[PDB]
């Protein structure tokens, strides 16, 4: 059970990214993920969520409106679309499984990538 | 959106204290509160789900309480590995809502 | 054979709704499913696509970022999910499927 | 992104004449042109610059559709919409008032 990150970089500002989430261990139709930011001196940020079975999703207001996310359970993997990036962007950005439909919360993350708006 | 309120922001301790972080709700979240350890360079780490639950493969010393309103995570003796941040966080209802984060430095 | 939508309503700017097509006599599967909306005195304009076999996505620039088209192949339904919504995003939202042969009768989605 | 220019925005016309609607686009299309009609959803009329009194025909650089006898329940707006590439884009409609 693994949740494995790609898609990181120096973004220019008002410049998109996609990150992905491959999921191993489980099936991500099965579960939510969850994306999860930490920004500098800003904690943990929860970003958004996506079922995957039929993709309907929940965003935070601080990216509500341009950032979105998409899943193929064929690949099992989960990507957070991100458009009109900004400075408050930067951060290390996370996904994890909502384990137990939310009974033992985010039970699995992945290593991170970091996100820098250059 | 419910406010999780973290005490203290910070603290200083030597390995073998117990340490008590608390966690605070700004509404009800029946039982609801996971603890999460992020050691720096590495991505959280579940420690308790539900207020009290140890997740499988933590070290018994990690310790969750409750008495409302309020929410402890107890480190009965800690060790070298366990400087870290610790974040509360509700997952009662969406969004889920993290606490502040408590520095622990060892 | 159809399309038939359901969803839409009235919604403030800034608010969130989701739209319903629900394909019947053929499986979403096996082909493409758009979302194509006329706003009032516009003309028809393409928003969102999805191949449902793999939920490979498009979106037209005025909604890049706003928007999520998806599908649940096993209800044999595909959704639209708008947030953020603007004024200007007030129209009666299609659901149509490929060259369009079917087309769903139309959910009229007001931001006031 | 290709454009469809549809002529013209609105006509008017009597119970028993034809009438023909234009539409141009700004990149090639083959011959993958459609033309829709709204009265209600849209329902296909002409896919591929022909296939089905409603006549669809390429003249040039510029398609046509002609309704030899227009009968009352043809008022509706037709719209022109490239089927050659993605994304898929529309002329702004031409309504027809009987």
């Amino acid at each position: 059970v693994q949740l494995v990150e790609s898609g990181g970089g120096l973004v220019q500002p008002g410049g998109s990214l996609r990150l992905s989430c491959a999921a191993s261990g489980f099936n991500i139709k099965d579960t939510y993920i969850h994306w999860v930011r930490q920004a500098p001196g800003k904690g943990l940020e929860w970003v958004a969520r996506i079922y995957p079975t039929n993709g309907y999703t929940r965003y935070a207001d601080s990216v509500k409106g341009r950032f979105t996310i998409s899943a193929d359970t064929s690949k099992n993997t989960a990507y957070l679309q991100m458009n009109s990036l900004r400075a408050e962007d930067t951060a290390v950005y996370y996904c994890s499984r909502w384990g137990g439909d939310g009974f033992y919360a985010m039970d699995v993350w992945g290593q991170g990538t970091l996100v820098t708006v250059s | 959106d419910i406010q999780m309120t973290q005490s203290p922001s910070s603290l200083s301790a030597s390995v073998g204290d117990r340490v008590t972080i608390t966690c605070r709700a700004s509404q009800d979240v029946n039982t609801a509160v996971a603890w999460y350890q992020q050691k720096p360079g590495k991505a959280p780490k579940l420690l308790i789900y539900s207020a009290d639950f140890l997740y499988s493969g933590v070290p018994s010393r990690f310790s969750g309480s409750r008495s409302g309103t309020d929410f402890t995570l107890t480190i009965s003796s800690l060790q070298p590995e366990d400087f870290a941040t610790y974040y509360c966080q509700q997952h009662y209802t969406t969004p889920p809502t993290f606490g502040q984060g408590t520095k622990v430095e060892i």
